[PDB]
This record gives C-alpha cells, sequence and structure tokens, in this order.
C-alpha cells in the first residue's frame, strides 16, 4: 500500500521467497515494472488514458 | 519464511505474468499465415513453450498444501491447475519416439495415394473422393475408393495401439488414479460442496441413456428411404433391414450431409431459391456482413467491440496475399476476437461467419474471467451457442424484418416438407457414430474388455446395436480404431457429446420463456427482453460456481427431453405415419453382411 498524496519509488526487486534476494536474482518473480502490450484491438478500458 | 506465505503472493503474481505471454501466441497465427519470417514462424512455439513445461517449475511448491481452510474461494479450483506437474513421470527414452510415433500416421494419411485403374489421372482422398462421390452409379468405384485406401496403409496401423494405452493410463497411475477417464472428469469433479457434488463415473452411464432418443429419429428416416431407394439400389437395400452406409455421401458414414439426393421429395418441383431477386439493391460483399450485423439486433446480442473492425477482414485482399479459409477465433480476451473467412462475394460467407457469431458473443461474457477459468459451464457450452441460432439464420420466414421475404406464405406442408427435411439431414446422421465411439473409449480405458473381445466386438456390436453395414469388416488384419487422427492423437468426443442434446434445449429456452407453442421454426426471437435477460445470466456467471448448480438452472429438468427434437419437424414425422402405418417397423438383425 501507498500513503495518500505521496510519490511512489519502484526500485526494490521482489522475490517470491520471503528470504531476501541479497543482490542475487531469483526465480518466479521479475522486475515489478510492467510494460503493457498495447494492441489497437484493446478495449477502451484496456486502452491507456 | 513460510512457504504458504510465499505461495499466497506468488499465485496472485503469476496470473498476470502468464496472460502477457498467453496473448501473444494467437496473434502470430495470421501474420505467419500471410508472410513467413524467421521471427514469425517461431512466435507461437517459443511463446507456448514457457506455458506447459515451465508451469511445473512454478508448480513445485504446490504440493505442500494443508487442511488449511482459509482457501474457500474459486481459488482452490485454480489451485489444482497450480498443482499440475505434467508428464515429468515419463522417462525420456520411452517418450523420445512417443511424439514421433503419435504423428507418424498423420503424414501418411495426409500424403496418401488412392490407386486407380489405368492410372488415368492423379487421385487423392480429399477432395478427390467427394468430388466424384455421385458422379456415376458404379458400386465398384464406391467400394474400391475406400478399399484401396485401406489396403494402402491401414494394415500397418496396428502397432500404434500398443504403447498408446499403456502411456495414457500411466498418467492416471502417476496421478493416484487407476483410469485416465476419471482424470478427464476434472471439469465435472466437485468436492466438499453440499448437495452440488457430482461423480466422475456417473457421466459413464449416459451412453446407455442417450441412445433411447436416437432410434426414433433413425426410424422415421428409414421409412422414407424404404419408399424411394429400392429403385436406385435394389441389390443391397432390403426394406426390412438396416439402411446401407456405403451408398451415402460419406467415405465412412460419419457425416450424413449428402442425403438430399437420395431423399429428394419430388423430382418435378424444384426448390425455391432467389438470387437475382435479392440483388435489386446492388448486392455486394458488404451486404452479407451488413445483414449479419442487422441479425444482431434481431437476436438481442450486443455488437462486438473494436476488434470486430481491425482483426476481422470483411473484404477481399485483392492482392497476391493469401488468406486462411478456416476461421481462427481465440478467447484471448481484452477485446481480441476474430471472424475470418476467405472473405469474397460468396454466399457461404453468410453461414460460416454466423457459426463464429455465437463463439464471439459468448467470450466477452467471460473474457473478464481469468484464463484458467475462461469458459462456460462445461466444455460443450462453447460450441453449443454457435449453432443454436444458425438454424434461424437460414429460415427466411424468421427473416420478415430482412426486407427480402415478401411474406406470401405458402400453404404450410406443401412447401415446408421440401425445405425442413434438409435441416433434418443435420440432426440424423451424426448421432450413431458419436454414440458408438464414445462408448468404446470408456470401456477400453478401464480394461474390462478382453483382448479376444476388444477387436472383433468393434464389428460384432455394430451389426446389432446401431444397425449399420460396412463395405469391408476388419477382424485382425486392419485396425479400424487406428485410422482416425482422433484415435492416433488421443482425442475424445466429449467436446461434441454434452452439447449434442443440450443445444436443442438451449434453443427451446428462447421460446418457452416467450410463451411460444408449436413448431420452433415460427418462433419470433426479435425485440425480446425476456430471452436476453435469461441469456445474460449464465453467459457471465462462468465457472465461478460448481457446474452442478448451473446444470439445474440452464435446462430446468434433470432428465432429457425428446419432444423438442420431434416438434421442430412435426409435419415431416407425421406425414410418414400415414404411408408406413401398414408396414413392418424397425429392422431385422438376422439379415446383415456378417457372412
Ligand atoms: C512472399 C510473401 O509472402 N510476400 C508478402 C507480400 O505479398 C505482402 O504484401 C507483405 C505484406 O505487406 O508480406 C510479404
Ligand atoms: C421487392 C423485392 O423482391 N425485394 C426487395 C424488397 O424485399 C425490399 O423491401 C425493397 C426495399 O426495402 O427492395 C426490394
Ligand atoms: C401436407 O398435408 C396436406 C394435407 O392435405 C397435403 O395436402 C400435402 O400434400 C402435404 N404435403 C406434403 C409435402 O406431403
Ligand atoms: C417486436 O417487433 C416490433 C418492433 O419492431 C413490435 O411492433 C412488436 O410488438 C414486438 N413484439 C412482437 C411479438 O413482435
Amino acid at each position: 500500500n501507498l500513503k495518500p498524496f505521496e510519490r511512489d519509488i519502484s526500485t526494490e526487486i521482489y522475490q517470491a521467497g520471503n528470504k531476501p534476494c541479497n543482490g542475487v536474482a531469483g526465480v518466479n518473480c521479475y522486475f515489478p515494472l510492467q510494460s503493457y502490450g498495447f494492441r489497437p484491438t484493446y478495449g477502451v478500458g484496456h486502452q491507456p488514458y | 519464511s513460510t512457504t504458504e506465505e510465499q505461495a499466497k503472493t506468488f499465485l496472485e503474481k503469476f496470473n498476470h505474468e502468464a496472460e502477457d505471454l498467453s496473448y501473444q501466441s494467437s496473434l502470430a497465427s495470421w501474420n505467419y499465415n500471410t508472410n513467413i519470417t524467421d521471427e514469425n514462424v517461431q512466435k507461437m512455439n517459443e511463446a507456448r513453450a514457457k506455458w506447459s513445461a515451465f508451469y511445473e517449475e512454478q508448480s513445485r511448491m504446490a504440493k505442500t498444501y494443508s487442511l488449511e481452510e482459509i482457501q474457500n474461494l474459486t481459488l482452490k479450483r485454480q489451485l489444482k491447475a497450480l498443482q499440475q506437474s505434467g508428464t515429468s513421470v515419463l522417462s525420456a527414452e520411452k517418450s523420445k519416439r512417443l511424439n514421433t510415433i503419435l504423428n507418424t500416421m498423420s503424414t501418411i494419411y495426409s500424403t496418401g495415394k488412392v490407386l486407380d485403374p489405368n492410372t488415368q489421372e492423379c487421385l487423392a482422398l480429399e477432395p478427390g473422393l467427394d468430388d466424384i462421390m455421385e458422379n456415376s452409379r458404379d458400386y465398384n468405384r464406391r467400394l474400391w475408393a475406400w478399399e484401396g485406401w485401406r489396403a494402402e496403409v491401414g494394415k500397418q496401423l496396428r502397432p500404434l495401439y500398443e504403447e498408446y494405452v499403456v502411456l495414457e493410463n500411466e498418467m492416471a497411475r502417476a496421478n493416484n488414479y487407476e483410469d485416465y477417464g476419471d482424470y478427464w472428469r476434472g471439469d465435472y469433479e466437485v468436492t466438499e460442496a453440499g448437495d452440488y457434488d457430482y461423480s466422475r463415473d456417473q457421466l459413464m452411464k449416459d451412453v446407455e441413456n442417450t441412445f433411447a432418443e436416437i432410434k426414433p429419429l433413425y426410424e422415421q428416416l428409414h421409412a422414407y428411404v424404404r419408399a424411394k431407394l429400392m429403385d436406385t439400389y435394389p441389390s443391397y437395400i432390403s426394406p426390412t433391414g438396416c439402411l446401407p452406409a456405403h451408398l451415402l455421401g460419406d467415405m465412412w458414414g460419419r457425416f450424413w450431409t449428402n442425403l438430399y439426393s437420395l431423399t429428394v421429395p419430388f423430382k418435378h418441383k424444384p426448390s425455391i431459391d432467389v438470387t437475382e431477386k435479392m440483388k435489386n439493391q446492388s448486392w455486394d460483399a458488404e451486404r452479407i456482413f451488413k445483414e449479419a450485423e442487422k441479425f444482431f439486433v434481431s437476436i438481442s446480442l450486443p455488437h462486438m467491440t473494436q476488434g470486430f473492425w481491425d482483426n476481422s477482414m470483411l473484404t477481399e485482399p485483392g492482392d497476391g496475399r493469401k488468406v486462411v479459409c478456416h476461421p481462427t477465433a481465440w478467447d484471448l480476451g481484452k477485446g481480441d476476437f476474430r471472424i475470418k473467412m476467405c472473405t469474397k462475394v460468396t454466399m457461404d460467407d453468410f453461414l460460416t461467419a454466423h457459426h463464429e457469431m455465437g463463439h464471439i458473443q459468448y467470450d466477452m461474457a467471460y473474457a473478464a474471467q481469468p484464463y484458467l477459468l475462461r469458459d462456460g459451464a462445461n466444455e460443450g457450452f462453447h460450441e453449443a451457442v454457435g449453432e443454436i441460432m444458425s438454424l434461424s439464420a437460414a429460415t427466411p420466414h424468421y427473416l420478415k424484418a430482412l426486407g427480402l421475404l415478401e411474406p406470401d406464405f405458402y400453404e404450410d406442408n406443401e412447401t415446408e416438407i421440401n425445405f425442413l427435411l434438409k435441416q433434418a439431414l443435420t440432426i440424423v446422421g451424426t448421432l450413431p457414430f458419436t454414440y458408438m465411439l464414445e462408448k468404446w473409449r470408456w470401456m477400453v480405458f478401464k480394461g474390462e474388455i478382453p483382448k479376444e473381445q476388444w477387436m472383433e466386438k468393434w464389428w460384432e456390436m455394430k451389426r446389432e446395436i446401431v444397425g449399420v453395414v460396412e463395405p469391408l469388416p476388419h477382424d485382425e488384419t486392419y485396425c479400424d480404431p487406428a485410422c482416425l487422427f482422433h484415435v492416433a492423437e488421443d482425442y475424445s468426443f466429449i467436446r461434441y457429446y454434452t452439447r449434442t442434446i443440450y443445444q436443442f434445449q438451449f434453443h427451446e429456452a428462447l421460446c418457452k420463456t416467450a410463451n411460444h407453442e408449436g413448431a420452433l421454426f415460427k418462433c419470433d426471437i426479435s425485440n425480446s427482453t425476456e430471452a436476453g435477460q435469461r441469456l445474460l445470466q449464465m453467459l457471465s456467471l462462468g465457472k465461478s460456481e460448481p457446474w452442478t448448480l448451473a446444470l439445474e438452472s440452464i435446462v430446468g429438468i434433470k432428465t432429457m427431453d425428446v419432444k423438442p427434437l420431434l416438434n421442430y419437424f412435426e409435419p415431416l414425422f407425421t406425414w410418414l405415419k400415414e404411408q408406413n402405418r401398414n408396414s413392418f417397423v424397425g429392422w431385422s438383425t438376422e439379415w446383415t453382411p456378417y457372412s
């Protein structure tokens, strides 16, 4: 969760295992930034606004 | 540091990463089909290679589950999909050639040569056999066309059946089951649910139940054939006997679509067909799709989203670009749906696209659902809604609001018998084979059939139970349950089995609510909000609840109805009673090509 009226920083790389990554990449989880695949056939709700 | 704590977040995160890769596979299908590039050909294969096998790597920690109750959501049902391990139980050396042997006969069947006398011209199974199906009145050609195909390859198909059953059953043994048929019942399996639980083996018995309503349909047609087909083929058609399967428009008798030639009502009255009378408003390729769009408001189905206008082609390419005649529509979601034919100015575009119409409108009803549960009440629901309204798309009396009817209604029977019998040809010829094939798989899966009664009984039961004749029986020299792609690749008919009768009930649901009595060809489905309200519930309910609850709601009766099947063609069946009341009913099992 985020607090109201404050800006979000997305830096931490999440790991599925609750043990810390400790600077080592893990499996089954990746960088939490999602690049939405934008096709012209997407619905208006799916379309970015 | 709990593994359950890991899995709780991991499962939620996985469903979104999965969808991005799942969506890409269907998109490359058309792009590869129009220009083949190195990137284009590999897109679907490398996209889907991280779905099935890679699932196990994410699924390893799904076996640590506990009698924890916190899972009460439909999640438990996706959780079973998270518990799948795949074919990892199989050894690599025994599965190395399993893929090779599985598709070996598919190449031979596709690359098959039919021997012809004097080798006048090249011949092929499809469409060469269907092209000259009724070109001449030679029994010898009809026999030899299939006899040569069998004598080409069918003897060598026997070794295909050895490892197939063992490997198929080994999945059940690895999955703490004795039979794989009980593993196929995962969509029909529900547990820890009060009064809404169904058993996997119960769906075993319907084969006996479903054939009670099949014989009445076959009996009425046989009386009609008895009148007319003796003159054309008197050497192999006896009135008190089984209707021959080697004189119809089929190589194996599966689809009895080409029965109009042998069952034409009158040879002096041509059927009504208007083509030039319809073109007075400059009929073009766009006219058919415009009328299809107008069909939407007469069925209350909403118009499909922007995907209708870009992914679907509605005109000829006009260039050297080659298009796919086979429709390609997938439930990707997010507005990606297709209606694709070999789009030209053709009358077939009227019907084939309509077949996809039900396949379109259903998907947006549960597209918002996760891909793991992106389906209807059962597997046959997807293919059921696409054909129920297709019957109304060919009747022009239901097309009063089309503007092309000129409703000078003919004097009922006199005309309708000519047209309606054609539609009867759809409902008669596919029941027996679907009935007989589905039985064989279930008995062979458990293994209670002995080897001495596993091969010969395939033809022994055929003469007595269904009542059909074959051109050449196969005892221990041809493997009849090895000549089909479905058998050679471990496919079943559960896709066509549940909806076979339920489609008629679905179509009757649109009229029973509307308080319509009589034959179902004069039902008005226009501007009806009662039917749309009923149709908009279970379309969007999806798979969230157990299918048992939805089964009671959708049909309203726990048993099967036979009067709706006989009520759409009431004049057709009634008229044959007068001319056949003073005759022997049924067929005699004594006479058959057993010897
Ligand atoms: C339908 O029944 C009527 C009743 O007399 C009959 O005149 C007509 O010939 C019948 N139609 C056919 C196609 O047999
Ligand atoms: C539906 O058809 C027209 C709407 O165009 C309307 O006049 C009619 O009353 C409606 N109901 C029936 C049963 O036709």
